[PDB]
């Protein structure tokens, strides 16, 4: 008894996409079936429900955008997106209501990302390590990975070698509809004249790799 | 529309401590109101509904009580995996309301944060952007503030923090706020400072460098 | 004679919404100026006619049903609408000809720690006709696993329980509500 969600991925602001709920052991056709969104932080929302005899209602906030409809035969659930803006990116998720007993059985989640896009590797740039960033003989480095899009970037250091003290930040969306990050590493000051300490940058979307080398700037 | 608050937005707390979530309601939902727990990439998963009844496969130390305005959730025995987000909803609503929810961390004593900060490398200014990197490591609680100033002018825009999940190992939090300005407004100040304040901070301590050095 | 709207609006126990009440009134004479002007209703529209206007007018027969209902579900009661009543406990038809009356009842039908008598349909394979009355307690088959008149996971008892309480929300507490349909025998 599970439910199986697809169907999403990245979207222009104006477009349409469709979900896909595969259910098994549940029966969409008999049940209220709901759907729900999350973006980051954010929390939980409502979208819109299909009673088991047609019914549909919506959330003010996807009216007249959204339409949901469900399918017999293949006993799957959709939802139809449309006049998409940006306020939709956000993990969409379908469940079952039973009213008074809760929501007891949900999907995974499909990410839905909606933005201007342009697909774009990032500008690598070193956060050198100086004066200003060094205390008590450990030093702050890293690498500032700037202006790229869609997610993930991947960062590691010293092809893994360096896994001790590293803080890899979760990304930021820019003005731009870019992202950036950073990820730094905690070295003792005494090192900074003898380890070569390289950030590896990887960025799938894009096929961008990038080694880049941290060395303090005199 | 009925409005659930939910009482500790953040709560902290140990292995075998008990805590109580608190999801208030507006207007009185009788015993109306369902409990979620949604653990990092996961989809919520019901825990109680009807106020107090456990959903089957529960387990024991979670409990709901309560009737008309106020609610709590109560887990007796905090475990490893009880450190999660938790939402309260009513329930026969029309707009399916949910909470806020409330996040559950683990306690530690707290730790000021490492202060560093970064002037934009040459690379970047050959774009045309300066992007300030300040850094806050391992520091706990996750409460710390950070005001840009440039020429001691305190700076609002033009900034964006990013912090990380509390560390396996030492429960610590860590930030990185980027000042992002053009070479054109980058190369019309000197002072960039980057002060912080923190609980474990008697003073707020601030990281500068001048552009000239 | 006077129609006897005095044993239904002023009843002791109205029933519950799955299981509607209906009263046929025939062969009298029915004054509706003393139901509009007592301004002891919180709701009570017509869709056909003019209430002041029907009181010079007669009809074949006239029926009148009643049950309780959410303060937030008496919109439901008029034509063309969606939601668990007008879709699984009482649905009224696109051409309504009649009236809808209700009025808080909380005072009434609400006790401390709840009062559970009052039920409602949550639980349906389909959409109600118009003036349809379901009172069936099959289990509902919400997988596709037999359900067999025994409860469970997917196996749900199609009949719910209100929870009525003198300290719910006015949209949550009880509405008594009464249903004039008119389709010559009645007259004012």
């Amino acid at each position: 008894v599970q439910l199986v969600e697809s169907g999403g991925g990245l979207i222009q602001p104006g477009g349409s996409l469709r979900l896909s709920c595969a259910a098994s052991g549940i029966i969409v056709s008999s049940n209220y079936m709901t759907w729900v969104r999350q973006a980051p932080g954010k929390g939980l929302e409502w979208v819109s429900v299909i009673y088991s005899g047609g019914s549909t209602f919506y959330a003010d906030s996807v009216k007249g955008r959204f339409t949901i409809s469900r399918d017999n035969s293949k006993n799957t659930l959709y939802l139809q997106m449309s006049s998409l803006r940006a306020e939709d990116t956000a993990v969409y998720y379908c469940a079952r209501d039973l009213g008074p007993y809760g929501m007891d059985v949900w999907g995974q989640g499909t990410t839905v990302t909606v933005s201007s896009a342009s697909t774009k590797g990032p500008s690598v740039f070193p956060l050198a390590p100086s004066s200003k960033s060094t205390s008590g003989g450990t030093a702050a480095l890293g690498c500032l990975v700037k202006d790229y899009f869609p997610e993930p970037v991947t960062v590691s250091w010293n092809s893994g070698a360096l896994t001790s003290g590293v803080h890899t930040f979760p990304a930021v969306l820019q003005s731009s509809g870019l992202y950036s990050l950073s990820s730094v590493v905690t070295v003792p000051s005494s090192s900074l004249g003898t380890q070569t300490y390289i950030c590896n940058v990887n960025h799938k979307p894009s096929n961008t790799k990038v080694d880049k080398k941290v060395e303090p700037k005199s | 529309d009925i409005q659930l608050t939910q009482s500790p937005s953040f709560l902290s707390a140990s292995v075998g401590d008990r805590v109580t979530i608190t999801c208030r309601a507006s207007q009185g939902i009788s015993s109306d109101l369902a409990w979620y727990q949604q653990k990092p990439g996961k989809a919520p998963n019901l825990l109680i509904y009807a106020a107090s009844t456990l959903q089957s496969g529960v387990p024991s130390r979670f409990s709901g009580s309560g009737s008309g305005t106020e609610f709590t959730l109560t887990i007796s025995s905090l475990q490893p995996e009880d450190f999660a987000t938790y939402y309260c909803q009513q329930l026969n609503s029309d707009l399916y309301t949910f909470g806020q929810g409330t996040k559950l961390e683990i306690k530690r004593t707290v730790a000021a944060p490492s202060v560093f900060i970064f002037p934009p490398s040459d690379e970047q200014l050959k774009s045309g952007t300066a992007s300030v990197v300040c850094l806050l490591n391992n520091f706990y609680p996750r409460e710390a503030k950070v005001q840009w100033k440039v020429d001691n002018a305190l700076q609002s825009g033009n900034s964006q923090e990013s912090v990380t999940e509390q560390d396996s190992k030492d429960s610590t939090y860590s930030l990185s706020s980027t000042l992002t300005l053009s070479k054109a407004d980058y190369e019309k100040h000197k002072v960039y400072a980057c002060e912080v304040t923190h609980q474990g901070l008697s003073s707020p301590v601030t990281k500068s460098f001048n552009r000239g050095e | 004679n006077l129609c006897p709207f005095g044993e239904v609006f002023n009843a002791t126990r109205f029933a519950s919404v799955y299981a509607w009440n209906r009263k046929r009134i025939s062969n009298c004479v029915a004054d509706y100026s003393v139901l509009y002007n007592s301004a002891s209703f919180s709701t009570f529209k017509c869709y056909g006619v003019s209430p002041t206007k029907l009181n010079d007018l007669c009809f074949t027969n006239v029926y009148a049903d009643s049950f309780v209902i959410r303060g937030d579900e008496v919109r439901q009661i008029a034509p063309g609408q969606t939601g668990k009543i007008a879709d699984y406990n009482y649905k009224l038809p696109d051409d309504f000809t009649g009236c809808v009356i209700a009025w808080n009842s909380n005072n009434l039908d609400s006790k401390v720690g709840g009062n559970y008598n009052y039920l409602y349909r949550l639980f349906r394979k389909s959409n109600l006709k118009p003036f349809e009355r379901d009172i069936s307690t099959e289990i509902y088959q919400a997988g596709s696993t037999p359900c067999n008149g025994v409860e469970g996971f997917n196996c749900y008892f199609p009949l719910q329980s209100y929870g009525f309480q003198p300290t719910n929300g006015v949209g949550y507490q009880p509405y008594r509500v009464v249903v004039l349909s008119f389709e010559a025998t009645v007259c004012g």
